[PDB]
This record gives structure tokens, C-alpha cells and sequence, in this order.
């Protein structure tokens, strides 16, 4: 069962690189502003030397996450002045340089559906708490730069730019030879020239409605908002925990009650702060590892699959990858996909080899196919009579070797 | 109504017992130092880093001997330029772009050039362009 | 080595207790008392020693990471050729050399990068007495004087015949046709 | 100087308070133990480490 008639479509593959990178000021959060928690915390230690060594370590590798994934490009290629190759149509890819966001129409989407602690963006402002998240090495303009140079620099050099120098050449002679990727001729490219571009210039149109209307195919990046929610409001409620004192609060503690009933329950307090400190200390040290994991993930699939045409088996893409476009997203990157998925097939006789001359005829590819009327060699992948001929076809051996051999010529 | 809270549980808003004039209550500022060295070898030289803070209460506090820390010898030379990530004390802002060498945070690297320590914003690479021709390889 | 720095600095701490020496515990206080202030000693050493596990334990899935990649990168690329994008060096990978470090690897890619570049004028088909003609692999490649075929990494002329030409199809219906002798 | 320290806060070696010789401190033997066995199938003999 062999095809003629396939499809490209696009599907989307989203993955978070990098969270939230926090830090903790221990003072303000153990013994919230009080000085004799501070008399008692140096009689424990300097564990806080410790505690900002460990969440300095998360802090500085959500840098390299996402370093390693966008700065993978060395020389930042501008935006091309028509974005229109051969009927392909990158205008909504390639960010619009008539919108004053320098974003592309379809990040300007993503933003708009994924849309407590101290942050400076500009107004700065503190909390009670002293959590702070401090803002990231690279903002997303330079995110959405990264991402702008991957697709104009592509769209004009194709792989080389991921091989070396990025070399000129025409996206028509780009879109072929990644059809040879895939064992399938230049002719299925340059005959259907016209409905190849015109599927892709539509399936970046599902790919707009399917984004207007609904979410939650952002699920992944939402949840890694969600834990750092979490994780932020467990660290808070664990505040107003007794502890077995007599409240949870520090200052009263301090003045209300005794000098004796207080060193008592000051003790409690910080102890149980301290260990609840460091699980959460614990807790982001391994949440921080499946982002490393799932940023390698990106770092390789922005290696493989957007400079390179990957020949790995549903991998950026299910059925046959053709071209990748990064996106930019928050906390994330957003792929698409154009993939060959082949259809409409019919069934053919297949046939080991031919008898001629009393000798078996090995061929170099594919089967040979019975028309009903006439044998040929073609490749599984898209219908193709090619005629057996003498040098598309090879000898050894006598005949009925094969297990129901064609009684044909070799023409 | 007495006072407020905020989405935390420790109050923010007060009115006043006296006059009842609604007022807001934000904590003191605070945050972490770094320190931006170029190395023993060299230099001896160094430009801190303030983070999370608001230079107008930061640039004061130091004239004003309100920090803790405080040190014996130092003072700001007039270099105090507000980042994402804090107010920037002691290096000299520059309007150019290079690479990064020593990061910062919100775009902003800081690096020794003449020599003294220098600010600037990251330049992504190299920039260049190219043609989309119809038929060159 | 700081996670071990980490544990001998937290012997000398106090934890709340009366000292941080079991024979000054011992010594001052008498033994109704001194054993409620060796258990907060014991418990503190108890608390800084089992994070010192889960602190190695992470770290030792840190290397799992890299030891599975260390697996695989001389399994893959000293033991074959990697035919990957920038696995194994940047380029084209030839061999590769591991050599052995102190709790680690390290490895001599050797890659080939290409050179030297020139333009000329492209195109994808030639009409040669009425069929459209097709690279079987390469360019149709103009210098000015003749057409010929070459591959994309070396500049080599190929004569256009039609043993290395893919002949199929008619003229006049495909993008860029130029009117050429195949021979 | 009477006695020395190590990198840690323990007094690995002193002086002789009466004869002024200046000693070490080693820290008699500690360890642990390991049981090399061929398995109790095949034989009862052990080896220790
Ligand atoms: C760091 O702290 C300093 C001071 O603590 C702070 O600077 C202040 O910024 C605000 C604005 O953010 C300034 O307030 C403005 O002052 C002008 C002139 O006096 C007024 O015209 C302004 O009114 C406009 O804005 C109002 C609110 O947006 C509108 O309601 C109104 O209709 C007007 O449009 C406004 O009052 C203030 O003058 C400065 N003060 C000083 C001393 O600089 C700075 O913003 C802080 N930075 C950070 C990052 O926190
Ligand atoms: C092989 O697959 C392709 C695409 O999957 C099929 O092409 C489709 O052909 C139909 C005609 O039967 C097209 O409908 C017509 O489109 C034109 C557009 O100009 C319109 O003017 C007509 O009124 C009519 O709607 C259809 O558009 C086209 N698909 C695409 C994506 O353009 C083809 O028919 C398949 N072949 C077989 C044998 O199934
Ligand atoms: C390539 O794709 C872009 C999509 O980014 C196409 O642009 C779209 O073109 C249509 C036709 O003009 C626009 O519809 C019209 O928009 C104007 C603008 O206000 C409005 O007044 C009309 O009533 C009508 O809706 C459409 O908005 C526009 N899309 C965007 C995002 O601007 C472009 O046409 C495609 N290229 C080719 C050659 O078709
Ligand atoms: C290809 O062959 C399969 C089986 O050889 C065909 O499937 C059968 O179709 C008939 C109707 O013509 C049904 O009665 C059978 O139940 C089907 N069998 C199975 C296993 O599906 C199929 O229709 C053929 N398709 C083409 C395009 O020739
Ligand atoms: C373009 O390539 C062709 C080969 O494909 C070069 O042609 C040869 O050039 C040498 C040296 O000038 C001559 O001796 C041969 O007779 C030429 N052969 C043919 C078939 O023309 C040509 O020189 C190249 N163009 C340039 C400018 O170097
Ligand atoms: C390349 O050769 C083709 C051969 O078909 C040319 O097509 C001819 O075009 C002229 C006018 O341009 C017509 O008068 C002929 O009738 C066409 N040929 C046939 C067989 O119909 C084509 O024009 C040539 N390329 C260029 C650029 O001139
Ligand atoms: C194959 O069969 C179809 C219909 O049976 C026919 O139109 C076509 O010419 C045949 N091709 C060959 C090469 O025999
Ligand atoms: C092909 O020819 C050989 C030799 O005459 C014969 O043995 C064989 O049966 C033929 N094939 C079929 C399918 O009849
Ligand atoms: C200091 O840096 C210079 C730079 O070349 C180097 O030659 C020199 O050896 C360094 N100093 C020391 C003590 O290594
Ligand atoms: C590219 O070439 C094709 C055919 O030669 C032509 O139709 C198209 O207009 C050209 N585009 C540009 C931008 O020159
Ligand atoms: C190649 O062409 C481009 C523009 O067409 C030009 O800028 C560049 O200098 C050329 N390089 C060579 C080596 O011919
Ligand atoms: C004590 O006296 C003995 C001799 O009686 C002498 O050898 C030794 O050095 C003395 N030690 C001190 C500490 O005076
Ligand atoms: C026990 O040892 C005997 C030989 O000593 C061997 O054949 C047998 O498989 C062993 N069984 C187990 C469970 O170890």
C-alpha cells in the first residue's frame, strides 16, 4: 500500500525553559524585623550562608536555560523586507515592524492566554515577606529577538545556517532538498509548488483561529506558573503557623509576654521556621532539575529540529519533520511543526525480483510494482512509476532463489 | 473599618487614630549586595550592586550613614544608575554595547575597560543581513 | 568539597544547647541535666547530617544527567561517527579522542568546517528538447562560461549528463528553467 | 604555644606538660566493616574488611 496525495500540516509543541529564580532574605523572613531572633539565629549557626549559596545556584542557572536554548545563533540576522518566498506566506511569523511590540502575531497571542512577594518592575515595590523575584538576564525583547533571527536567518539560508556561514539560497531550492531528506523526489516539490505553499499558508491560518478562540494547549506553561504559586504561598501560610508557641508572631512573643516566656517560644518559632525554610530551599533545588531536563529538551530541539531536519521517529513531529519555527512564550518555547504525513494510499502487487536470462534482479530501491498491466520501480512514500531499467536494477544469482519471481525483461 | 490588610496577612493600610486620614503602610527597603570584581590580578578596585531597591532611598542612605553594612572606606563617586535589578554603585554607565562579560540582570552586563569598570547593555552578536535573491546560492 | 565544609563547621555550633563540646555539657552540668542539652545537640547534629544526604543526593542525580550523556557522547561519537547537529564538536565530525580526567571526561572532536565561499547564479531545472531536467544530487550551478552540477560542500564541477541527471517530466511548467545541453 | 590545632576545632597535637616534647593525637582506629561472603548457597566461610 503505497501513496500519491499527502498533507502538510502544523502542530504545536510547547515546553517551558526557565521559572521564576527567587531569592530569601533570611532576616525578614525568620525573625521579621525583631532583634533578639536575630541574637538567636547566630547561636544556631550561619545557615543562612548556606541557604543563599543554594538559591543563588537555582538563580544562576535559570540564565544558562535560557542561554543555552536562544543563544545558540551567532550573528543577528535582520528582518527581510518582503516576507513572501515563492507564495509562502511568513508575515504572521516574522515579527510586523509596523506594531510597536516587536513581537510577531503569533506570540502577540500566546501572551494573551496565559494572562505576594516583592518585585521591582517602573515602580518597586517591597513586601512584608522577604521573598523577592529578582528579573531575568535576558528580557523578551531580546527573547523575541532570538526568536526573529532563527526565522528570517532560516528563511534565507535554510540549514547551512546551522551548519556553517549562512549561505544564500532560494526557499524553493530550500523546501527541496529537505524533501530529499525524506526520500522523496524534487518533483513532488517543484510540480506542486503552488497547493504546497497554499496547505502551508492555511495551516498557519488553523493555527491563528485555534489560538483566538481557545487556550490550554498552554497547559504546560501555565503549571509551571502554578508552582511557583504555590511554593511561594506555602512558604507564606507556613508564617502564621504556632509552632507550639503561644502565637505565631514574633513581636508578641517579644513584648507581651515575659522575658522568660519569651526566649522559650522565640526558640520554637525559628526552629520551626528554619526547617520550612529549607524545604522549600529543597523543594525549588528539584523542581529546578526537570526544568533542566526539560531545557535540554529545548536545547536540542533547537539544535536538531530548527537547524537541521531530524531523522528521529516522532520527534518534533509526528510523521516525517520538514522545518521548524521557534516562538518566543513566558517561561517558554512554543515549536511548530511542518510535518509529511502521507494519505490516500491503494494497494499494489509487490515482487522480489525478475527472471531473465535464467538470473535474479536486485534492486538498488524501493519494490517493483505490478500496475495490473505493467512492472516498475517506485519508493513508498509517493506514487512513482520509474521503468526497470539497466542500471536502476542489479544482478546475482539465478532465478527461484526468490520466492515467486516476475516472469519479465529487463528493459 | 480599623485598618487594612493586603493579599499577604500582615497589614498594610491604617486609618488614622488620631486624624483618619487613610494611609498606606509599605515596609522599610531591603535586599542583597553583590559585589563586581575584576580580579586580585587585575585590580583592586570593586562596584557594588544594591538589589531590588529604589535609588532615591539608596543614594541617600548612604550620605546619610543609614546602611547596614557600613564600611570604613567608601563612597559612590556620583555613578548611580537605576537597573531592573538595582541601583548600580560605583561603575561608570557607558551608552554602548558589547558582550557580556559580568552579568547584572534586565539586560545590563558590567565589565573593565578604560582602566575602570564600565555598564552597558548586551549586544546579542554580531549584526548583518542577508539577501533573499531569487536565484544565488 | 563545601558540602564537607558545610558539615565540619556545623560540629562547632551551639544549636541551642549549653556548648557545642559533649564533655563541657557533661562536665558542668550534672547527668539529670546534662542529657536534655546533649539531645538538643544530638538532634541539631542529627538535622545538618541528613540534609547533608539529601544534598548529596541531588547532586548525585546531577551527575546521572552527565554520566548519561558521557554514555552515550563516546558510545556515539568515538564508537561510530555522529551525524547530528553540534553533537560532538561544531561542524562535521570526523573521530574523536576521549581522554581521561580526575572525576570526569575529556574529549578531541575533530570537525570538518567548510570555506572560502563564492557566489554564482542558480537554478533549479534546464529545458533540454522539450523535458524539464532534475538534479539527482546538487545545483545547477552558472559561473558565467558553462552549467554544470556541484555538491554543497565543495565547489566541483560536474558535466550535466544524464547519468547524474533526474529526467523526468516536461518543460515549461516548473519555476526556473533554463535552456541548457545535456549531454 | 602549648598545643596545636588542625583545620577542624580539635587539638590534634600538644606539648608534653611536663617534658615539653610535643606530641601528636591519632585517633586510635575507627571504620567500618564490610562482609565479603561467596553467598550462603555455596559456602559458610566469610571475609571481612
Ligand atoms: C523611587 O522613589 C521616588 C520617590 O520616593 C519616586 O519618584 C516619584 O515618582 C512619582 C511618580 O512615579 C512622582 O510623582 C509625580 O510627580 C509629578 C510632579 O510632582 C506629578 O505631576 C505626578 O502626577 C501625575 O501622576 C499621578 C499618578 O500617576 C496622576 O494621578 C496625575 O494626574 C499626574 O498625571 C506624580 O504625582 C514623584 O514626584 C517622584 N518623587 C521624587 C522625589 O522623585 C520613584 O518613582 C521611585 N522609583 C521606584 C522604581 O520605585
Ligand atoms: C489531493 O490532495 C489535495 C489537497 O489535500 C486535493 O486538492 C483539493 O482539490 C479540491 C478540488 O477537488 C480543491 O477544491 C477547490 O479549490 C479551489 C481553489 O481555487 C476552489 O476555487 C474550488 O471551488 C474548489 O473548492 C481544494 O481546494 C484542494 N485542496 C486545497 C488544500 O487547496 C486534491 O483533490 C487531492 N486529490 C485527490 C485525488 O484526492
Ligand atoms: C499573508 O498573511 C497576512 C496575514 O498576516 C495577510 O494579511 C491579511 O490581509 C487581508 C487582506 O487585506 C486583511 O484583511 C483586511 O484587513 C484590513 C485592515 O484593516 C481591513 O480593513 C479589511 O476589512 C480586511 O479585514 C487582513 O487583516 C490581513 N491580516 C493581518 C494580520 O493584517 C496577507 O494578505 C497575506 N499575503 C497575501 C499575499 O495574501
Ligand atoms: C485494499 O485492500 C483491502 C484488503 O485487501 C481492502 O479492504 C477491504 O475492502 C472490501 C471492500 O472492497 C471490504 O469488504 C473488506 O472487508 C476490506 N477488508 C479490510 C481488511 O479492510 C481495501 O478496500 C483496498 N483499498 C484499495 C484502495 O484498493
Ligand atoms: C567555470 O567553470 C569551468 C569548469 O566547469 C571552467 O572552465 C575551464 O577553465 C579552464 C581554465 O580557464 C580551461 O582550461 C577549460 O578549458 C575550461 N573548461 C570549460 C568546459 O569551459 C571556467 O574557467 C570557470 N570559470 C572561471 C571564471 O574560472
Ligand atoms: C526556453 O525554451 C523554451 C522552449 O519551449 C521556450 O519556449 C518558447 O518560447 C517562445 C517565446 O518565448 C515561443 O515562441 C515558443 O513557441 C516556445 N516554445 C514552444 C515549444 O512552444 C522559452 O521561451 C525559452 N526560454 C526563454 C527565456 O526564452
Ligand atoms: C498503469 O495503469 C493505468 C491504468 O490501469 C494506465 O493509465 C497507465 O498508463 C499505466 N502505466 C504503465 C506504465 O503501464
Ligand atoms: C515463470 O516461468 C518459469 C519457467 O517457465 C515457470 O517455472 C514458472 O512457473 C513461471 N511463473 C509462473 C507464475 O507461472
Ligand atoms: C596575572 O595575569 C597575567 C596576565 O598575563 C599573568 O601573566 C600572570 O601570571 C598573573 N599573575 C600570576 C601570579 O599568575
Ligand atoms: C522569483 O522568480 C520567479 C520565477 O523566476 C518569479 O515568478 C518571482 O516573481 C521572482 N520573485 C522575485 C522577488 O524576484
Ligand atoms: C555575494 O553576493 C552578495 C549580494 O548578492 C554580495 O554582497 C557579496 O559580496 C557576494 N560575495 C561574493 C564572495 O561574491
Ligand atoms: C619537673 O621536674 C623534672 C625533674 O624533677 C624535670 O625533668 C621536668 O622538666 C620538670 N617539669 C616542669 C614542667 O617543670
Ligand atoms: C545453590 O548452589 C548450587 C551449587 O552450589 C547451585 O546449583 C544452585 O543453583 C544455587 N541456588 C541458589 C538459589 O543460589
Amino acid at each position: 500500500a503505497i501513496p500519491t496525495n499527502f498533507s502538510i500540516s502544523i502542530t504545536t509543541e510547547v515546553m517551558p525553559v526557565s521559572m521564576a529564580k527567587t531569592s530569601v532574605d533570611c532576616n525578614m523572613y525568620i525573625c521579621g524585623d525583631s532583634t533578639e531572633c536575630a541574637n538567636l539565629l547566630l547561636q544556631y549557626g550561619s545557615f543562612c550562608t548556606q541557604l543563599n549559596r543554594a538559591l543563588s545556584g537555582i538563580a544562576a542557572e535559570q540564565d544558562r536555560n535560557t542561554r543555552e536554548v536562544f543563544a545558540q545563533v551567532k550573528q543577528m540576522y535582520k528582518t527581510p523586507t518582503l516576507k513572501y518566498f515563492g507564495g509562502f506566506n511568513f508575515s504572521q511569523i516574522l515579527p510586523d515592524p509596523l506594531k510597536p511590540t516587536k513581537r510577531s502575531f503569533i506570540e502577540d497571542l500566546l501572551f494573551n492566554k496565559v494572562t505576594q512577594y516583592g518585585e521591582c518592575l517602573l515602580i518597586c515595590a517591597q513586601k512584608f515577606n522577604g521573598l523577592t523575584v529578582l528579573p531575568p538576564l535576558l528580557t523578551d525583547d531580546m527573547i523575541a529577538a532570538y526568536t526573529a533571527a532563527l526565522v528570517s536567518g532560516t528563511a534565507t539560508a535554510g540549514w547551512t545556517f546551522g551548519a556553517g556561514a549562512a549561505l544564500q539560497i532560494p526557499f524553493a531550492m530550500q523546501m527541496a532538498y529537505r524533501f530529499n531528506g525524506i526520500g522523496v523526489t524534487q518533483n513532488v516539490l517543484y510540480e506542486n509548488q503552488k497547493q504546497i505553499a497554499n496547505q502551508f499558508n492555511k495551516a498557519i491560518s488553523q493555527i491563528q483561529e485555534s489560538l483566538t478562540t481557545t487556550s490550554t494547549a498552554l497547559g504546560k506553561l501555565q503549571d509551571v506558573v502554578n508552582q511557583n504559586a504555590q511554593a511561594l504561598n506555602t512558604l507564606v501560610k507556613q508564617l502564621s503557623s504556632n509552632f507550639g508557641a503561644i502565637s505565631s508572631v514574633l513581636n508578641d512573643i517579644l513584648s507581651r509576654l515575659d522575658p522568660p516566656e519569651a526566649e522559650v517560644q522565640i526558640d520554637r518559632l525559628i526552629t520551626g521556621r528554619l526547617q520550612s525554610l529549607q524545604t522549600y530551599v529543597t523543594q525549588q533545588l528539584i523542581r529546578a532539575a526537570e526544568i533542566r531536563a526539560s531545557a535540554n529538551l529545548a536545547a536540542t530541539k533547537m539544535s536538531e529540529c530548527v537547524l537541521g531536519q531530524s531523522k528521529r521517529v516522532d520527534f518534533c513531529g509526528k510523521g516525517y519533520h520538514l522545518m521548524s519555527f521557534p516562538q518566543a512564550a513566558p517561561h517558554g518555547v512554543v515549536f511548530l511543526h511542518v510535518t509529511y504525513v502521507p494519505s490516500q494510499e491503494r494497494n499494489f502487487t509487490t515482487a522480489p525480483a525478475i527472471c531473465h536470462e535464467g538470473k535474479a534482479y536486485f534492486p538498488r530501491e524501493g519494490v517493483f510494482v505490478f500496475n495490473g498491466t505493467s512492472w516498475f520501480i517506485t519508493q513508498r512514500n509517493f506514487f512513482s512509476p520509474q521503468i526497470i531499467t539497466t542500471d536502476n536494477t542489479f544482478v546475482s544469482g539465478n532465478c527461484d532463489v526468490v520466492i515467486g519471481i516476475i516472469n519479465n525483461t529487463v528493459y | 473599618q480599623q485598618f487594612g490588610r493586603d493579599v499577604s496577612d500582615f497589614t498594610d493600610s491604617v486609618r488614622d487614630p488620631k486624624t483618619s486620614e487613610i494611609l498606606d503602610i509599605s515596609p522599610c527597603a531591603f535586599g542583597g549586595v553583590s559585589v563586581i570584581t575584576p580580579g586580585t590580578n587585575a585590580s583592586s578596585e570593586v562596584a557594588v550592586l544594591y538589589q531590588d531597591v529604589n535609588c532615591t532611598d539608596v543614594s541617600t542612605a548612604i550620605h546619610a550613614d543609614q546602611l547596614t553594612p557600613a564600611w570604613r572606606i567608601y563612597s559612590t563617586g556620583n555613578n548611580v544608575f537605576q537597573t531592573q535589578a538595582g541601583c548600580l554603585i560605583g561603575a561608570e554607565h557607558v551608552d554602548t554595547s558589547y558582550e557580556c562579560d559580568i552579568p547584572i540582570g534586565a539586560g545590563i552586563c558590567a565589565s573593565y575597560h578604560t582602566k575602570s569598570i564600565v555598564a552597558y547593555t548586551m549586544s546579542l552578536g554580531a549584526d548583518s543581513s542577508i539577501a533573499y535573491s531569487n536565484n544565488t546560492i
